[PDB]
RNA sequence: CCCCACUAUGCUUAGCCCUAAACCUCAACAGUUAAUCAACAAAACUGCUCGCCAGAACACUACGAGCCACAGCUUAAAACUCAAAGGACCUGGCGGUGCUUCAUAUCCCUCUAGAGGAGCCUGUUCUGUAAUCGAUAAACCCCGAUCAACCUCACCACCUCUUGCUCAGCCUAUAUACCGCCAUCUUCAGCAAACCCUGAUGAAGGCUACAAAGUAAGCGCAAGUACCCACGUAAAGACGUUAGGUCAAGGUGUAGCCCAUGAGGUGGCAAGAAAUGGGCUACAUUUUCUACCCCAGAAAAACGAUAGCCCUUAUGAAACUUAAGGGUCGAAGGUGGAUUUAGCAGUAAACUGAGAGUAGAGUGCUUAGUUGAACAGGGCCCUGAAGCGCGUACACACCGCCCGUCACCCUCCUCAGAGGAGACAAGUCGUAACAUGGUAAGUGUACUGGAAAGUGCACUUGGACGAACC
């Protein structure tokens, strides 16, 4: 009957899991910040030549 | 041109002597500050922008830095990097790179100048990325155990970068006190805090609990003394005017904290500053703008 | 914001400022040294180092405020606390010594516990997948949970059902009900949880 | 290339088929 | 279009039919890579041969002819009509366009307060009157007006004057001739003369920082300045967009009136069937009255009008109609639907003054001040913004273009009268095509349907699938 009194362990697990999900989002974002930008810079350094120079 | 600058210099000297005569001052000891004061008196102009007011300065300060001709009559440019178009900047880069090579073979008090400072040094126009590259090179030079022979060069691009305790006075009866002032919104308060006291506070001649019947305001008055744990130790006399009850309480709080700084230790003063007791709240009412209800409230849009 | 970005919010804790220098880790000493050379905002007029200062009650009073009448809001809050304490004292005295062990008389504790009980664990947020929004159940941050508890309490008090009943009495009665895990606020929290469970089938519509 | 010519031919053919069916 | 059922049909046999975007839209054979080559595409050519082509549409058509074909296929014209049709690109807009990243009171959720519900004030639209004018999506709607009893006044009715206050006059038309001052994106940051280069010297384009053709004076931003800081608010905000507003601030070109469209005088309209916009008042208990300006006492079905009626007073020559005060009455209403406004801090909200203009007149406007909050964390359906791309039959630029039926008139052709084509040309019903054209488009063929067209089978890209892994 949704009485939180008799579901404390499950509620606490749910809350801690949500907190860990937030932490995972933050750590994943910072870590993500090879990158397409770096890869494009390297390709620019060594670009394709479909013509004659 | 250089001849024009020389003529301007001669005219400036003649005018300096004439102005010394006009002001009756001695031409020999007649300085630039005196020139400025005399010109301000003679040609009073209230234009807000100081650069718009009359100026009689030396031609060096008046005219900008004119980059000299970089090639002789033979047509051959003087500097070996002239054709790069940024000869000064590239010479600097080349020298720094040479220093880095030499170092590689052999082995809060300042800041890096701004791009404008570098441009003025080189009398040349640069780019954001040029400045960034130069700063990265200088950073590498610094980190690479730059010796005195290198730090001498490095410093050419380095630019240099606590509550004021009021004096303690003594009343006619010899008891020590400190006086301070503080403004909040439209309320100004002057507070006198005695070295030894029983915590009594008299505001405008009225005891604090009667002047500030609001528990919030009395808490504000308590906060300074309570923080440094001196409740009941100092007596206080405050004269406050302007603003409402809350603004007056805040102003008295600021004045009391500033005065109490003198009677607390330096660590206590720094702690109060970090707690915000000593910082003047800059938040003041924003002026209403025409065509909108309030400072930010706009008239209800009619799509 | 009249405060430039350089300005930092003041910290108000006599214990923190009196902490021994030896107890400070390298990073903590560095933080103190940095703050020695930082700009700090002026202490807001809402908080002080008063040992009796309660941030939760301060925020509740702010939420209860109407049109910048801090005086009236604070008066209502103190009246509510006094009413709660008086009711608890009456019950304590009228109660037997055995149950007096359980009867609690600290109004601050009663208020904190009532709010914590009312805090809704899982909320319903609109989530859009494929162009259609649905009320997906979702975990809530602690800030949102506390705010929802306070807002439900205040709105329940402000409802017009209790006519000619002063806000101190209304709020004290509702707070006691919540503390004993009863009343319209707890009913509303359970209703939110029930709706979330009913819409449990849409949980996967969330992506974060 | 656009298909304007194909569309014109298609419309003409559709009209012709409809006319033949009609008559 | 989506879902279900089922048939011809797809299958086997024997005949017919002989059409496809039957396209690799690139003929067969032999040869060359040298001095290139409109554009794009799949580089440019040489020799030889066959077939084919000669403006568009009429036209995968009519006739003639042939055929196992009978609503068919192959070959295939002409008359009337037009100055174009067309192929490839560049720029711009547009996309119910792709990916990525954002919006910081901002597009959605989230916080606060509101509007949308009642009365009133007021603007507008409508109705009415003899009775102005202008704005009238954003960017109008307490707007021109920091203001209408007479005046203001440009309106209507009547009367009056004619070298007229003016070396006349005209608030007469033209903001789609203008100056003047402005909204608008703009809550932007780009605009750029003068040069240089790239494209075969086409319209056009000009970036990579471990840098690859850009340099740029000037303008804007920025900087500087007012306010209380270096923060914030102001101010500022270029080139242009909407032929955006104003010929009624004034002037001003063109046109128009001159015994009147000019001038003067008296009076008079400026109301509400009703809708709608903004604001004020409330719906109360965090309330109402009293004292005080925050330690009170009462009220509490009463709360609630600044509405109505009566009286007085202020200004004025004129007051039922303007304002203030008082008396009288205590009305609708009980926190309001989808929808929608503002706000990121001394802000929202509440409260208190002052000023502009008037003789007097606003709940309006400008502005000083007091108290003084909550959320500020997630996302991309929609709005939008940027970047990089894709498509493009649009170029008056999607409020675009354009198809077909039906009826609207002439030319020509076939025809026993009726059909067909074209042109002219405004309509009616849809939105089939051009953007992923909102179901990708189309070829052949079959059935179906006002109508474009829909669907079935195969075929084409003259569509895409975002082009390392995810
Ligand atoms: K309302
Ligand atoms: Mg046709
Ligand atoms: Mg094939
Ligand atoms: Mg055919
Ligand atoms: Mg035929
Ligand atoms: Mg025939
Ligand atoms: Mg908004
Ligand atoms: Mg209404
Ligand atoms: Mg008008
Ligand atoms: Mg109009
Ligand atoms: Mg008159
Ligand atoms: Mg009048
Ligand atoms: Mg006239
Ligand atoms: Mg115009
Ligand atoms: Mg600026
Ligand atoms: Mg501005
Ligand atoms: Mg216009
Ligand atoms: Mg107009
Ligand atoms: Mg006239
Ligand atoms: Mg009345
Ligand atoms: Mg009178
Ligand atoms: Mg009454
Ligand atoms: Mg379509
Ligand atoms: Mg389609
Ligand atoms: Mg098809
Ligand atoms: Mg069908």
């Amino acid at each position: 009957e949704f009485r939180d009194d008799a579901c404390r362990k499950e509620i606490q697990g749910f809350l801690d899991c949500a907190a860990r999900a937030q932490e995972a989002r933050k750590m994943r974002s910072i870590q993500e910040t090879l990158l397409p930008n770096k890869l494009n810079k390297l390709l620019q350094r060594f670009p394709n030549k479909p013509y004659l120079s | 041109t250089e001849d024009f600058i020389k003529k301007q210099i001669e005219e400036f000297n003649i005018g300096k002597r004439h102005l010394a005569n006009m002001m009756g001052e001695d031409p020999e000891t007649f300085t630039q500050e005196d020139i400025d004061r005399a010109i301000a008196y003679l040609f009073p102009s209230g234009l807000f922008e100081k650069r718009a007011r009359p100026v009689m300065k030396h031609p060096e300060q008046i005219f900008p830095r004119q980059r000299a001709i970089q090639w002789g009559e033979d047509g051959r440019p003087f500097h070996y990097l002239f054709y790069t178009g940024k000869q000064s900047y590239y010479s600097l880069m080349h020298d720094v790179y040479g220093m880095l090579l030499n170092l590689e073979k052999h082995q809060i008090g300042s800041r890096w100048l701004i791009k404008e400072e570098l441009e003025e040094m080189l009398v040349e126009k640069l780019s954001d990325l040029d400045y960034m590259q130069f700063i990265r090179l200088l950073e590498k030079l610094l980190t690479s155990q730059c010796g005195a022979a290198e730090e001498e060069f490095v410093q050419r691009f380095r630019r240099s970068v606590k509550q004021l305790i009021e004096p303690v006075q003594y009343d006619e009866q010899g008891m020590a006190f400190s006086k301070s002032e503080g403004k909040r919104k439209t309320a100004k308060a002057e507070a006198i805090v005695y070295k030894h006291g029983s915590g009594r506070i008299k505001v405008n001649g009225i005891d604090y609990q009667l002047y500030f019947p609001i528990t919030q305001d009395r808490e504000q008055l308590m906060f300074p003394f309570h923080f440094v744990d001196r409740l009941g130790k100092h007596d206080v006399t405050c004269t406050v005017s302007g603003g409402g009850r809350s603004a007056q309480a805040g102003a008295i709080r600021l004045a009391m904290a500033k005065a109490l700084c003198s009677f607390v230790t330096e660590d206590e003063v720094e702690w109060m500053r970090q707690a915000g007791l000593l910082t003047t709240d800059p938040r003041v009412r924003e002026r209403k703008k025409p065509g909108q209800e309030g400072a930010r409230r706009k008239f209800t849009w009619k799509k | 914001s009249r405060y430039s970005p350089e300005f930092k919010d003041p910290l108000i804790d006599k214990e923190y400022y009196r902490k021994p220098v030896e107890e400070l880790t390298e990073e903590e000493k560095y933080v103190r040294e940095l703050k020695k050379t930082q700009l700090i905002k002026a202490a807001p007029a809402g908080k002080t180092s008063s040992v009796f200062e309660d941030p939760v009650i301060s925020k509740f009073t702010n939420m209860m405020m109407i049109g910048g009448n801090k005086v009236l809001a604070r008066s209502l809050m103190i009246q509510t606390l006094e009413a709660v304490k008086r009711k608890q004292f009456e019950k304590y005295h009228a109660a037997s010594a055995e149950e007096q062990a359980t009867i609690e008389r600290n109004p601050y504790t009663i208020f904190h516990q009532a709010l914590k009980n009312c805090e809704p664990m899982i909320g319903l947020v609109p989530i859009l997948k494929g162009g259609r929004f649905y009320q997906v159940p979702v975990p809530l941050p602690d800030r949102r949970r506390r705010f929802l508890a306070m807002k439900w309490m205040i709105t329940e008090c402000r409802d017009k059902k209790h006519q000619r009943t002063l806000m101190p009495e209304k709020l004290s009665h509702k707070l006691l009900e919540a503390f004993h895990n009863q009343g319209p606020v707890i009913k509303r929290k359970h209703d939110l949880h029930k709706m979330a469970e009913a819409n449990r089938a849409l949980a996967h519509y969330r992506w974060w | 290339k656009n298909v304007l010519k194909i569309r014109r031919r298609k419309m003409n053919h559709h009209k012709y088929r409809k006319l033949v069916k009609k008559t």
